[PDB]
């Protein structure tokens, strides 16, 4: 059977609101006068108020705008009754998907990381992790999806690219020989996370590497 | 508990601006459209705000005059009204959404309002004043411009020093507190109210409103004594 | 049966083309994979690439901006077939409705009218009839509705408003006494023609109306 | 029959391109322009009516389309010229009419200039060589996923204007024998020659559409 495909809507439209998704109709109107109506959570039961449908004509109406963070689907259901109640047609399934929008920015799960590592290490050792999370989709888009690196090392004694980051694991690494204790007991690194695979916005936290003996 | 606190009266001078409060409480606020009304010696729909997203809709009319913000920290809507005159002198009502059914919702909670002294489908509703007798059948009439969906029809009730109050809803489902002697009906461009038989309780402004796109529009009024 | 609403596209559209217009869909795509298809003029006969469908997702596209005037109205098919080319569905009918919009201007059928009356004529005398063409739609909308007015009268002897006209018929009558030849020969008269009855763009034209013994 | 007619510079000026249409009615339908140097690519199109356009953001900033209605002619401005745009230049008319979205199968026969985001498809070999006899198959592959309504291949031999091949997958173009035959679906598709012979040696190119802009493959040279 031929049904109504899915309404993929993204979340935070602008409207105008009310927002026509779609058009139901039964081909029993050239015939008699057809009602239409709508049910399920959105539609005749919470939340409130997102779904109608104008009852002569069949448009089906979002009212408010949708986040998908809140609520991903809706499953409601579209019902055709002629004047005097009759049914005349198998109630229809519609489908809305709320789609992803990056509005959320993505967060460091601490402030401030803390690691050490020994002066003598190779290039290559790793030292630490750090770990940022972004609320929004990380399969069908790169809204959660984040990229690190380092802003920059302080101080920069021997030289100034003594360490690395791993852009998606998050694991700093020394890439460089020379440290010693005595000389420069402490690194601070400015660690950033940006979503959208290092396209998008860019949240800030701090990374102190303590060198050990 | 749905309710809107609004503070009753200001008094402001020509070319000023004031800002008119509406404080809700009883549920989650971001969530629902609030929409204003203006009512002097008919009643006026002036727009709406969904405050999650402070996403507005206005009547073209008061494009210039009016301008709806939001303090979600504070639970509280506020109108703008700018360069005032003595024609914005009027009682303003803040209303929230809505009947929740499956069709375009309406606004039935109504704040108690705050005075003010300094091409859409047009409803004509007849007669303006008429009065009757207990007993006797009423039946009153509103015919609009243009079509209205049977889902987009609504009639309302004002006493004199109360906000309107939900009466009729999409053509003939009485509302809460409404007694069977009313009965609504009508299609297309004309509609009516009728009561079987009068009762002293009844006597009251009642008005019809609309929905067929914005703006939402209201008849002159019917006074029955 | 549930079926595709007519679709109305506005005439004279801007894009982005292609625009999705609707989205085709058979249930029997959870068991197997479908693959849709088009016909008809605007598809695959003349008017030549106006609509297309993607195969695998079943959205309906329009290809190149609509003209009323030309063509009002498509009558399209759309169909459902498995891999090996079976049919899965009775083909669908899917309307386009192409609405109006002002594109067009009103005419008057000349730049100037002349008509004569008697000086001693009762107010209500038909003096003469102008007339405004508009070729957008009329019965549907008011774009190629007329509404017509008088602007201006010359001279205002022995007042203004001598004369009214007819909101809809375009005819000129005489609203008062009184017209003497000798004093006043002849008025001029400035008329205009405006569409959407009254509330659109405007045409002036010059009807003189002589006076006679 | 539907024609396009098209008829030296240096550094900084800018040179306005004509394309002549004839055979059908010029205002509605979507002309494209493309460049080719020593591969393809799609520059944008216009719909003459409205004057209209869709461009590849990669010469927004080089190329103006326009048309004059009155004498049935597109034109392509290029401005602020180097020695990276001397290249030939196509106009090409949609398209093929089944229901599917257009392409582009009649093109003019090229303007050349000499000067003192995207779905990718990577075509491999770039050159290959085979006998007579032997069969032939050459790959297009795709960053992205394309439609098998919207793949398809041209031929062009040294000196004249490519020239529809297969479309939408696996249908022959009219003057192709049946020896060639296409295939694929998702992001890989293949190009293949039962016995090749002496007539098919040329430069084969991959085109998808999947969005704008369109693009092509790198191209497969055949001897
Ligand atoms: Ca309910
Ligand atoms: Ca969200
Ligand atoms: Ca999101
Ligand atoms: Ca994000
Ligand atoms: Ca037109
Ligand atoms: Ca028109
Ligand atoms: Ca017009
Ligand atoms: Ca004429």
């Amino acid at each position: 059977d031929w049904v109504v495909a899915p309404i993929s809507v993204p979340e935070n439209g602008k409207g105008p609101f009310p927002q026509r998704l779609n058009q139901l109709k039964s081909n029993k109107d050239r015939d008699t006068k057809i009602f239409y109506s709508i049910t399920g959570p959105g539609a005749d039961s919470p939340p409130e108020g997102v779904f109608a449908v104008e009852k002569e004509t069949g448009w089906l109406l979002l009212n408010k705008p949708l986040d998908r963070e809140e609520i991903a689907k809706y499953e409601l259901f579209g019902h055709a009754v002629s004047e005097n109640g009759a049914s005349v047609e198998d109630p229809m399934n519609i489908s809305i998907i709320v789609t992803d929008q990056n509005d959320h920015k993505p967060k460091f799960t601490q402030d401030t990381f803390r690691g050490s590592v020994l002066e003598g290490v190779l290039p290559g050792t790793s030292v630490m992790q750090v770990t940022a999370t972004d609320e929004d989709d990380a399969i069908y888009t790169y809204n959660g999806v984040v990229a690190y690196s380092i802003h920059s090392q302080e101080p920069k004694d021997p030289h100034d690219l003594m360490f690395t980051i791993h852009r998606s694991t998050g694991t700093i690494s020394v890439i460089s020989s020379g440290l010693d204790r005595e000389k420069v007991p402490e690194y601070t690194l400015t660690i950033q996370a940006t979503d959208m695979d290092g396209d998008g916005s860019t949240t800030t936290a701090v990374a102190v590497v303590e060198i050990l003996d | 508990q749905v309710q809107l606190q609004q503070p009753g009266t200001e008094l402001v001078k020509p070319g000023a601006s004031v800002k008119l409060s509406c404080k809700a409480s009883g549920y989650t606020f971001t969530r629902y459209w609030i929409n204003w009304v203006k009512q002097r010696p008919g009643l006026e729909w002036i727009g709406n705000i969904y405050p999650g997203s402070n996403i507005t809709n206005y009547n073209e009319k008061f494009k210039n005059k009016a301008t709806l913000t939001v303090d979600t920290s504070s639970n509280t809507a506020y109108m703008q009204l700018s360069s005032l005159t003595s024609d914005d002198s009027a009682v303003y009502y803040c209303a929230r959404e809505g009947i929740y059914d499956g069709y375009f919702p309406l606004f039935p909670y109504w704040g108690q309002g705050t005075l003010v002294t300094v091409i859409e489908n047009v409803l004509t509703q007849s007669p303006a004043i008429m009065a009757a007798s207990p007993g006797e059948k009423v039946t009153m009439t509103c015919s609009a411009s243009s079509s209205v969906s049977s889902g987009n029809f609504h009639w309302y009730q004002q006493k004199p020093g109360t906000s309107p109050k939900l009466w009729i809803y999409r053509t003939s489902n009485l509302a809460s507190g409404v007694p069977a002697r009313f009965s609504g009906s009508g299609s297309g461009t004309s509609y009516s109210l009728t009561i079987s038989s009068m009762e002293a309780e009844d006597a009251a402004t009642y008005y019809c409103q609309q929905w067929s796109g914005y703006p939402w529009t209201f008849g002159g009024g019917t006074k029955l004594e």
